[PDB]
RNA sequence: GCCCCUAAGCGUGUGCUAAGUGGAAAAGGAUGUGCAGUCGCGAAGACAACCAGGAGGUUGGCUUAGAAGCAGCCACCCUU
RNA sequence: CGAUGUCGGCUCGUCGCAUCCUGGGGCUGGAGCAGGUCCCAAGGGUUGGGCUGUUCGCCCAUUAAAGCGGCACGCGAGCU
């Protein structure tokens, strides 16, 4: 998990969604996922 | 379910056939005496094999004709393809043996008319950067 | 697509059409393009293979009385016009559903006549 | 929307009511009760269906429509057939067995973990690495699973633990 | 070759000042003034949409009839002043045209055409003007590259241009220039 | 680096960062640009910093302008120093930028890339800043 | 500099017309 | 300024906000939402999902240990 | 400026978290042991000596750890 100010779409496999109020980052590959905080 | 390009005239490769025939149970001597025995009464190209397997462990040989890359290489005299197809011709090739390539494809391909596998060596050989004329 | 190449498929399939006797429609439901190919070579030497959208065929029959077969349309279509006779390709397409299991002969047309499987295959008995 | 559109078939088998905005399914499986959202219009179709209606348009009808929809769909499916899961084991002396109505596994703790069952779940082991969760209610089948499913931590290297039915985990290499 | 005239309904200014121009572009008009070899400067306001309409679908000089309380009057788009940060339109010049009028307007030159993988095509003049009948005013110029080897220039003389339409700037000015692509080298030390 | 070979006078008042800006408000050399939307000195390191990271996303081919050059100096006391005593030493060069400036220019094939590595220069520079383009 | 800051806003009142002695 | 402290409106009409934003802040990040305007495709059936395919030539050549549609360069074609 | 005692140490604390230990996690170029990095968390704990006025620092033995800061660089009508 990366939490950063700016989150971005790393790959192709990745979706951008918004949880709790807070715009996060899935993907299949962990190291993909981070988080905005 | 593999399909190889190896020369004729020698069996028991390093590169290209060993392990991908090893990890498939396809014995390899047998395969090399038969191969070798067909190669070398076509003592022409290097030949390429699929390779089709079964159950019973029991391995059959599918030989094609000789390569159109190397057929056009013979062809046109040389050994290496031009480094920069279309920006330097390294030689020519008249109609015929174009036209003797194209009843080659004919025989191994689906092409209807002979000029289908015409045009397609004329293809080859503008890949190849090779001037067909 | 665009409206202009999709008319133009309509008027090649209705000159297909008025240039063949018979019209055979069939299944191609799990077919490799290798089986393709084989049929190709079976048949485009006397017949004539081809597929395409229903509905533009659908627009490509209301040319002549065939509108009676759109009801033979629903599924995949493959279309196999007659120049050369008119049963070599029927026959083939037989032996080809035969051979791979995977082709159901949807139906056909003889005669200004929509037929059955049953009639179709009587007719290739002919 | 699109869910919401699409009514549920009822197949006669099953007994359904419509009390205001509560109701309630009867079936061969159980009795199983829901109660839908204040905007949402629930109905009886004649024809033997359920039909969902959102009288409005805004973003908050237009999201409970086609969530009242599948959870409708679902109702009636848990009490037609029922819902069940099924798991495998992997990895080397790792066993499970019913100790009752309980499920007892061998994952390599120093103990053996027991996991108990809640009411409306039933599980049934066939072999020492392979069962199965059935129950009535989605809901609980799944919370059930993923609380089966979470006993070991994933292992990218041997693949130990317990897994779905065709879940394809990811798989590193330990060189070392 | 003729464009039709495009319709555009235009009304005489009220107020002409600094506050009332502001008040017309908040309504979403365009203030605009009307002169021509008649000498008769006319002050006119038109809608916004519209006329920004015609300028996209026609290039910048296009040629207008302008209804003005019941008359017809023929106008071709002299200049155009557009807020640098905003780019909305906040004032146009139009001019008074008939039939039969020759007029000296920029026209602008797009090329066309992939030239040798080893070059690369700079354009040093955007646009080009032209003597040509006032109600034949071509949309844009067109230069096509294609085959061009190495440094060679295309200039104004050798653009090609319809019939009835005179090019007035002197054949030298240079449009497009073609040259080798830079090296990844060349492009460190330009510039520093 | 970009540093004027030799100016008039050394020490000059603060360049006024008032109003939008009258010339080079059009992209003229190249395909597309960078055009300024705030007030900010650009020094001639940002302007190095920019053009570089354009290079590097551009690669081989393609033209690289830069209509904006630091000739406008300022200077900086020594530190630990008290107020007076004269003014400092220049040691900044600068170059005034007000909105609707068109900073730098590309001339690439692809829009893509051209946009992209435009992108990559603007954020290296104090400012807001957008692309724009010959058409209106 | 909160404190400063927090005077500094306070200035922009709807009854201090956006002035304040000593900003 | 007008819910109560605290004098006078829990005023009227039409919309917006879900953040206690209102009742502090930057570069930048972001399928939040309302309005207005352009362009693409679409009942001759658009997008998503699903099913069946998605070949042969040929492993196109240089190049290497290797090159097989996918270290790297080039052109970048033919049949169904 | 008709006086607001100033560096270290002692005694006594109290608060922040930008966490040193213990507690909970995500990703690892995490096999295991042990780590690296980021997020959560202030309940308690956070040693004794050599040198130097020293703060600091270096060193010697340990420890789970030997945290960083504010409070007139806390504390002289409490001491030196
Ligand atoms: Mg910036
Ligand atoms: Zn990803």
């Amino acid at each position: 998990m990366k939490v950063n100010p700016s989150v971005k779409p790393i790959c192709d496999k990745c979706r951008v969604i918004r949880r709790h109020g807070r715009v996060m980052v899935i993907c299949s590959d962990p190291r993909h996922k981070q988080r905005q905080g | 379910l593999i399909k190889l390009q190896i020369q004729a005239g020698q069996a028991n490769p390093a590169p290209p056939v060993g392990p991908a025939l090893g990890q498939h149970g396809v014995n390899i001597m047998e395969f090399c005496k038969a191969y070798n025995a067909a190669t070398e009464s076509q003592r022409g190209n290097v030949i390429p094999v699929e390779i089709t397997v079964y159950e019973d462990r029991s391995f059959t040989f599918a030989l094609k004709t000789p390569p159109a890359a190397k057929l056009l290489l013979k062809a046109a005299g040389v050994q290496k393809g031009s480094g920069e197809p279309h920006k330097t011709k390294v030689a020519k090739v008249t109609w015929d043996q174009v036209r003797e390539i194209a009843e080659t494809k004919k025989a191994d391909l689906n092409a209807n008319d002979i000029d289908a596998a015409a045009k397609i060596i004329a293809g080859t050989a503008r890949s190849m950067g090779i001037t067909v004329e | 697509m665009a409206k202009a190449d999709k008319a133009t498929a309509v008027a090649d399939i209705a000159e297909q059409f008025k240039a063949s006797t018979a019209t055979v429609v069939t299944e191609y439901r799990g077919l490799t393009v290798a089986n393709l190919a084989e049929l190709r070579r079976a048949l485009g030497d006397s017949a004539t293979y081809t597929v395409a959208k229903n509905t533009l065929v659908k627009r490509a029959a209301s040319e002549a009385g065939i509108e009676g077969l759109d009801e033979l349309f629903a599924g995949p279509t493959a279309i196999a016009f007659v120049k050369g006779e008119a049963v070599d390709a029927a026959k083939a397409i037989k032996k080809f559903a035969k051979d791979n299991k995977a082709l159901v002969i949807k139906g056909g047309y003889m005669d200004g006549k929509a037929l059955s499987v049953a009639d179709v295959e009587k007719i290739a008995d002919l | 929307s699109r869910i919401g559109k699409q009514p549920v078939p009822v197949p006669s088998g099953v007994d359904v009511t419509i009390n205001g905005q509560n109701l309630s399914v009867k079936g061969p499986k159980g009795t199983l009760t829901l109660d839908v959202a204040e905007p949402i219009s629930v109905s009886r179709a004649e024809d033997g269906a359920i039909v969902v209606t959102r009288p409005d348009d805004e973003r908050r009808s237009r999201s409970l429509h086609g969530l009242s929809r599948t959870l409708i769909a679902n109702l009636v499916t848990g009490v037609t057939e029922g819902y069940t899961q099924k798991m495998e084991i992997f990895g080397v002396g790792y066993r499970v067995q019913l100790k009752g109505q309980n499920l007892e596994f061998a994952l390599g703790y120093s103990h053996p973990v027991l996991i108990e069952a809640p009411e409306g779940i039933t599980f049934a082991v066939e072999s020492p690495t392979k069962f199965s969760v059935s129950g009535i209610d989605k809901q609980k089948v799944g919370q059930i699973s993923a609380v089966i499913r979470r006993l070991r931590r994933p292992d990218p290297y041997k693949g130990k633990g317990v897994r779905y039915e065709g879940e394809q985990i990811r798989r590193k290499v330990g060189k070392t | 070759t003729a464009n039709i005239p495009n319709k555009l309904t235009a009304n005489v200014r009220t107020r002409t000042g600094k506050g009332a121009s502001r008040q017309a572009r908040r309504d979403g008009k365009v203030p605009a003034v009307l002169y021509g070899h008649g000498t008769d400067p006319q002050h006119l306001e038109l809608n916004a949409r519209d006329f920004a309409a015609v300028l996209r679908s026609h290039g910048t000089n296009a040629i207008l009839t302008l209804d003005i309380e019941g008359t017809e009057q023929l106008a071709l788009t002299k200049a155009l002043d557009v807020h640098p940060i905003r780019r909305n339109i906040q004032h146009a010049d139009l001019l008074v045209v008939q039939r039969g009028e020759k007029v000296t307007v920029e026209v602008t030159v797009l090329v066309e055409g992939d030239a040798t993988p080893g070059t690369l095509v700079t354009q040093d003049a955007n646009t080009i003007e032209i003597e040509a009948e006032a109600l034949s005013i071509p949309e844009q110029l067109t230069v096509s590259v294609e085959g061009v080897e190495a440094g060679t220039q295309i200039t104004a003389g050798q653009i090609s241009l319809p019939e009835g339409v005179n090019l007035i700037s002197d054949p030298e000015l240079l449009v497009v220039n073609v040259v080798e692509a830079p090296s990844a080298e060349a492009l460190e030390e330009e510039g520093a | 680096m970009l540093i004027p070979r030799k100016v008039k006078h050394r020490k000059q008042h603060h360049p006024e960062q008032r109003g939008i800006a009258s010339g080079g408000t059009s992209v003229s050399f190249g395909d597309y640009g960078i055009q300024a939307l705030e007030h900010a000195y650009i020094t001639n390191r940002q302007i190095e910093s920019a053009r570089i990271a354009i290079n590097r996303h551009i690669k081989r081919g393609g033209k690289v302008w830069i209509n904006i050059f630091p000739d406008r100096p300022l200077t900086k006391k020594p530190a630990e120093t008290r107020m007076g005593s004269g003014k400092g030493s220049p040691e900044w060069w600068v170059a005034n930028v007000k909105p609707g400036r068109v900073l730098f220019e590309l001339s690439y094939p692809d829009e893509k890339t051209a946009r992209d590595a435009l992108t990559r220069a603007i954020h290296k520079l104090p400012i807001k800043a957008r692309i724009v383009t010959r058409e209106e | 500099a909160k404190r400063g800051r927090k005077k500094r806003d306070r200035k922009h009142s709807k009854a201090n017309h956006g002035k304040r002695p000593n900003a």
